């Protein structure tokens, strides 16, 4: 009766439950007038149309792998939980939404991968000279932080090409600064010194092996070091089970995406290893730096959090890139790089004192909404991060899934991840936009016509030719309605010449 | 809306050779229109990839291209104790083609120069360098502004001062119409950003051959500046002129700074002599504000409008925040003479990577409507990310948010179809201007025409016999008389260049709102409310009128008389699209509604 359940038409189980998620469709053969089969549940239930048959579908939310979150990361890192639930069905019916809930905690010593990207231009001669004993000094100061600690090392300057790499006279592309009367290395894009490993005396002994480079112009080829230390897993040493921090430090600009055209490349960065077995960026002078979009894209797959480890003069250019930049944070970087430990130390810590969540592949007709809920009971709506976090700390973010219409693929998954860890929530959708009446499929039977409409729920759909109650108008429905009920049986003419032909109705 | 996406023209150049990284219409004095095609990358005569600039004549199949012969030797002269010398090998001539009446100029910005004076050597350094060409006469000169003489040793002890060494003269170039090249050098002075300008009728009378190191008497370059934020700007990555302040025997540039103030952007319009006039800082940082530039009078005014490319920009989609689509900003110009402000439009792109904005061309008035229009490519956009050019169309308050059409890349993956676009210029002389797309990842050009526009003019002129108490007019089978109305129908057909056979195709309606057995209203010719009509305005201006009869049912016929009477006229082109492509554009009110209603 009320609710546009009833107003909105009546066609069949697919239409009237795809108007709103109250509405409710009677398939079984009842009174044919009444309900107009399409209302309430309860108003369906009020006239008697559930012979166990009452057709309502109810969006749930069942999880399927709920590991319980891991108090400590020290030991059996491929058993470190740090999301709950991992793994989740959703059932969503049509224009509804279900809300579910996501626990991060991130564990005390979980292992650490610290990659070291270091600017080797001229200006960072002393910076290198700093670095000799970093390695050693690094395992100490993370001893306390992690049982698992590996790290590795890195260098970048430009690409080696003009106007970026001077190339006159020809003992100038052998020693780039010959003209200050000193030695350096040949230019070179970005070359993979070290492994990661936790052997902590490799980096120490790879580290005074290195020489600096000279190049030209004040920007420098830092982004396509990180586009490589990013996607080259296996030749950088990532591990699956432990944080990535790439300690990225230069003193000077960098160059981004459509900045090679200087030099002749108009090639865009594909984002793919081009590290040989020379471990040299091979496709350095080939290849246009990457864009911010680009670079973030792999930073968020590959789950690394990187670390701006600049100088004060340009210290406010790449805050402003850690904004457009998820998981990342800026360090101020002395003139020598003498406090690169102690930053760190301290990015580590300010990176893990944010939790982030991260959605992927969401199917473009669903809606996420999420209330964070951080250290002690503050609901903040509207927000998918809580920030100002401690190590060990167990946050939780209550999230809405909302679906526009109905989607025709009926089955789409989703994940749920928390930025820079590879534990992730998997969010299985199932979308329920048919009736089990529909499974019977009933084709054009006795009861339409002798075969003119199928039975299919109850209401006999069916062509346009054969409409009305009994699918048998064989003409438009309205003036010819289905069996001229207009007119009971004979000797009366439409309805006693009351109601006529219309409607398809007396 | 009109660019004709099936019948394509592909000019092809060398495989490998970037044939269609920069392309520019050409006329000869005979007014024949040809596409100068740049191919940077063409082999030379020593298999090394000086460049190369293709003179493509206009044919409707396409092909090959004749290459503008120009000299790609290496060159070396003793002038006093120093040797000048120049290198061309890789220096990509044909990055930039620009022409102007009948000289064509092709740069070629990565040309290195060193000046060798004894020990001491002023360093080799992509100085870069354009070559003039008048093709109908072979006169052939060079004009590189940022060669110097002065020794490495002498800049260290300038700070490097007035550093044109690294300029790349020639990345962007533009031909006022009085005939001044200007010239764009981003690498000029330290890499801050130069501009050069020359006028083309010196650079040929000052060019002397075998002389590489010469001063034109009349050029004149920018500034160099102590400003922070002009450090590392690009200044000149693209540069474009225009009209913006006022009286129009000055002529003003735009030029765009990609990295202005720490990769933020900027765009700086300019008088004649570099004096700034208004900036334009970019939105967001290392969206590369500033890589394409256009001007053109978008909204009608008679005041040139701006349009600013930023092909790196992220936007906030609320479900990633930052997806890289590029964006477009359009600057209206106002009143007062410095007085541009906020952007009047913001064309965002929507395919992630597709570097929407990396190329900016005005089309002129494409649909003839009485307003600008221009084009827009993203040379990585569309679904299978393999290039688009998007079409948007003037209006009284400037563009239009959505494209009016939208040209998907007829090369496979990679082509980066797009990054090269010319437009308003009408190379097949059908009335309305064309456009020539660049694919040099693939090599290939392709050319779109612009089919004429049909304004469609729909009159139903109804008797007013609706009321059925008439019951005076008849009907040829049996009198039955009954209030029947007469159906004047007049289509008109108005447009440039309209072909003499276009036949539209008019469908009446009667009674739309009922069905057809509850037709109300039948002719009387075949008893069905309404019918198609195959009118052939094609070649006929007068806006063809045909009456045609109709007659309505008896009083007790319709117990529904107090519905209204629905009457439709709707015309559309001819169902001829399978055996040729559309030769117009059909634009108007296609479907016209004469509700009416019974009274009597
Ligand atoms: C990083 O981004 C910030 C902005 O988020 C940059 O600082 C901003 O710089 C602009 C000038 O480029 C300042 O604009 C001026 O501000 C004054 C005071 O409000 C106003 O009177 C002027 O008309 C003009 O708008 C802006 O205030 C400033 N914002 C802040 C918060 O300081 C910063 O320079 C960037 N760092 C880089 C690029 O290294
Ligand atoms: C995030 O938090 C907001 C605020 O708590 C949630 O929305 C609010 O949820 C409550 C409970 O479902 C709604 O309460 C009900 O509102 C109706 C009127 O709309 C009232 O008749 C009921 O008696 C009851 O009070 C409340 O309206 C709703 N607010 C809004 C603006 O929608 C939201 O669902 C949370 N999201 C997640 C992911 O959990
Ligand atoms: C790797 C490469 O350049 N391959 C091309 C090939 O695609 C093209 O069909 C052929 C025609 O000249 O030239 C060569
Ligand atoms: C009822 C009616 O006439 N609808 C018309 C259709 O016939 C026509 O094909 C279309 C575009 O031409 O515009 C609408
Ligand atoms: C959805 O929100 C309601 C109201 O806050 C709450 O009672 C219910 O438990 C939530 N469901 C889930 C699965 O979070
Ligand atoms: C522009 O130059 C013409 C030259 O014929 C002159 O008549 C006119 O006054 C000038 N307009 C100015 C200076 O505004
Ligand atoms: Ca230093
Ligand atoms: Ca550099
Ligand atoms: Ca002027
Ligand atoms: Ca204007
Ligand atoms: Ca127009
Ligand atoms: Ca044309
Ligand atoms: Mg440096």
């Amino acid at each position: 009766g009320p609710n546009i359940c009833t107003t909105r038409g009546v066609s069949s189980c697919q239409q009237c439950l795809a108007v709103s998620p109250m509405c409710a469709w009677c398939s079984d053969e009842a009174l044919p007038l009444g309900s107009p089969r399409c209302d309430l549940k309860e108003n369906l239930l009020k006239d008697n149309c559930a012979p166990e048959s009452i057709e309502f579908p109810v969006s749930e939310a069942r999880v399927l792998e709920d590991r319980p979150l891991s108090d400590k990361g020290s030991g059996d890192s491929s058993q470190v939980t740090q999301v709950s639930p991992q793994r989740i069905a959703l059932r969503l019916r049509p224009d509804d939404s279900k809300n579910f809930s996501i626990q991060v905690r991130q564990v005390e010593d979980y292992p650490v991968d610290i990659y070291y990207l270091m600017d080797l231009s001229y200006s960072m001669k002393d910076d290198l000279w700093s670095i000799q004993n970093l390695g050693t000094k690094l395992a100490t100061q993370m001893r306390k932080l992690t049982s698992n600690l590996r790290i590795g090392f890195g260098a970048f300057v430009d690409k080696p090409v003009s106007p970026y790499m001077y190339i006159s006279p020809p003992e100038a592309l052998e020693n780039p600064c010959y003209d200050m009367k000193t030695t350096c290395l040949p230019m070179f894009g970005y070359k993979h010194v070290l492994t990661l490993t936790d052997q902590v005396t490799r980096f120490n002994e790879e580290v005074k092996k290195q020489s600096v480079s000279r190049n030209r112009d004040a920007p420098e080829g830092g982004f396509d070091a990180i586009m490589q230390a990013t996607v080259c897993d296996e030749k950088i040493g990532w591990r699956n089970d432990a944080s990535h921090l790439l300690v990225f430090t230069t003193d000077a600009k960098t160059h981004i995406a459509l900045d090679g055209r200087l030099a002749g490349i108009v090639q865009p960065n594909d984002g793919q290893c081009h590290v040989g077995s020379d471990n040299h960026y091979s496709a350095s002078t080939t290849m246009d730096y990457p864009s911010l979009g680009l670079m973030t894209e792999k930073l968020s797959q590959k789950n690394i959090n990187l670390i701006f480890a600049v100088t004060e003069n340009v210290v406010n250019l790449y805050q402003n890139y850690s904004e457009l930049i998820p998981g990342t944070t800026v360090g101020v970087l002395s003139m020598d790089s003498s406090n690169v430990l102690q930053l760190i130390v301290d990015a580590y810590g300010k990176i893990r004192s944010k939790v982030e969540l991260e959605v992927r592949d969401l199917p473009e007709e669903l809606s996420l909404s999420f209330n964070a809920t951080c250290l002690n009971n503050e609901v903040i709506p509207g927000l998918k991060s809580c920030m100002g976090l401690k190590i060990g700390d167990t946050v939780s973010f209550s999230i809405e899934a909302k679906v526009r219409g109905c989607p025709q693929e009926k089955e789409k998954s989703f994940t749920i991840k928390p930025v820079g860890f590879k534990d992730s929530l998997i969010v299985q959708v199932t979308f329920d936009c048919d009736c089990a009446c529909q499974a019977q499929a009933e084709p054009n039977s006795h009861r339409c016509n002798n075969g003119n409409g199928t039975f299919e729920c109850g209401v006999c759909r069916c062509g346009p030719g054969w409409l009305g109650s009994q699918c048998e108008c064989s003409e438009e429905d309205y003036r010819p309605s289905q069996q001229d009920e207009c007119s009971p049986r004979e000797g009366q003419p439409v309805c006693s010449q009351r109601g006529e032909c219309l409607c398809g109705q007396c | 809306l009109n660019l004709d996406p099936v019948q394509l023209t592909f000019y092809a150049g060398p495989n490998g050779s970037q044939f269609g990284f920069s392309l520019d219409f050409h006329k000869d004095s005979h007014g024949r229109v040809a596409i100068v095609v740049g191919a940077p990358r063409t082999l030379g005569p020593s298999q090394e990839e000086t460049g190369g600039v293709f003179l493509c004549p206009w044919r409707a199949e396409g092909g090959q291209c004749p290459s503008l012969l120009f000299d790609l030797r290496d060159e070396t002269r003793n002038v006093g104790s120093q040797t000048l010398q120049t290198f061309k090998a890789r220096q990509g001539l044909g990055a930039s083609v620009v022409s102007w009446s009948d000289v064509i100029v092709a740069c070629a910005p990565w040309q290195h120069w060193n000046v060798l004076e004894k020990t001491e050597e002023a360093e080799k350094t992509p100085v870069g360098s354009c070559f003039l060409a008048q093709p109908e006469s072979g006169r052939r000169a060079e004009y590189s502004p940022c060669r110097g003489n002065t020794l490495s040793r002498i800049y260290v002890e300038n700070d490097f001062s007035w550093d044109k060494r690294y300029c790349e003269a020639g990345f962007s170039s533009v031909v006022t119409q009085a005939g001044e090249l200007v010239l764009g050098a981003p690498g000029g002075y330290y890499f801050l950003g130069l501009l050069a300008q020359a006028p083309v009728a010196d650079i040929f009378s000052s060019y002397r051959p075998g002389i590489l190191l010469w001063h034109v008497s009349s050029q004149s370059l920018s500034f160099d500046s102590s400003n922070p934020e002009y450090f590392d700007g690009y200044w000149g990555y693209s540069v474009a002129v225009g009209e913006f302040d006022g009286d129009l025997n000055t002529t003003e540039y735009v030029v765009g700074a990609p990295t202005w103030s720490w990769t933020l952007g900027a765009v700086e319009i300019l008088d004649s002599y570099y004096q700034r006039l208004h900036r334009l800082r970019g939105e967001q940082m290392a969206s590369y504000f500033g890589h394409s530039v256009a001007v053109t009078d978008v909204n009608g005014d008679g005041r040139h409008d701006l349009l600013v490319g930023a092909p790196l920009y992220m936007e906030s989609r609320a479900d990633r925040k930052l997806a890289e689509v590029g964006r477009v900003y359009l600057f209206l110009q106002p009143r007062g003479p410095h007085a541009l402000g906020a952007p009047s439009l913001l064309l965002t792109g929507t395919q992630l990577y597709g570097r929407f904005g990396s190329a900016i061309a005005p089309l002129g008035d494409l649909d003839r409507d009485g307003y600008n229009d221009i084009a827009v490519a993203a040379p990585y956009g569309g679904p299978s990310g393999r290039g688009q050019v998007l079409v948007f169309l003037g209006q009284s308050e400037g563009l239009r948010s959505r494209p009016s059409q939208v040209l998907d890349s007829p090369f496979p993956t990679g082509s980066a179809f797009g990054f090269s676009l010319r437009g308003a210029v009408d190379i097949d002389d059908n009335g309305y201007p064309d456009l020539i797309v660049g694919a040099y990842g693939a090599n290939q050009v392709a050319v779109y025409r612009a089919q004429p526009v049909v304004k469609a003019s729909v009159q139903l002129l109804v008797q007013d016999s609706l009321n059925p108490a008439v019951k005076s007019c008849v009907l040829p089978q049996t009198k039955t008389p009954v209030s029947c109305f007469n159906i004047q129908m007049c289509v008109g057909a108005t447009g440039h260049n309209i072909p003499q056979k276009l036949s539209l195709n008019a469908e009446l309606q009667l009674d739309r709102q009922k069905p057809r057995q509850g037709r109300r209203v039948l002719l009387l010719g075949s008893q069905q409310a309404g019918t198609t009509l195959n009118l052939d305005l094609g070649g006929k201006h007068s806006p063809i009128c045909h009456t045609t009869m109709a007659f309505l049912r008896d009083e007790a016929d319709f117990r529904d008389k107090l519905s209204p009477i629905v009457l439709s006229l709707n015309v559309s082109l001819p169902p001829t699209e399978a055996g040729m492509a559309p030769a117009v554009v059909l634009h108007g009110d296609t479907h016209v509604q004469e509700q009416t209603r019974i009274v009597l």
